[PDB]
């Protein structure tokens, strides 16, 4: 359902966060 | 970098939009 | 740190999703 899709998106954004840097 | 940051910020706004729809339905 | 707002928003969104997930697990 849409909720489970959002969980996946959220988990992908957590991965992307780990790569993010301001340097 | 800046492009990744921009996309991330936009995806965040979309995520908040999406969660709001689910929250309003549940409430 | 410069990423702080984004991280906080992500944590808050997960907090909200956890609440929806727990509600559904019961509701079924």
């Amino acid at each position: 359902g849409p909720m489970e899709e959002q969980r996946e998106i959220l988990e992908q954004l957590k991965k992307t966060l780990q790569m993010l840097t301001v340097y | 970098g800046p492009h990744m940051l921009d996309n991330f910020m936009k995806q965040l706004l979309k995520l908040e939009e999406s969660l709001n729809k689910l929250e309003l339905e549940q409430k």
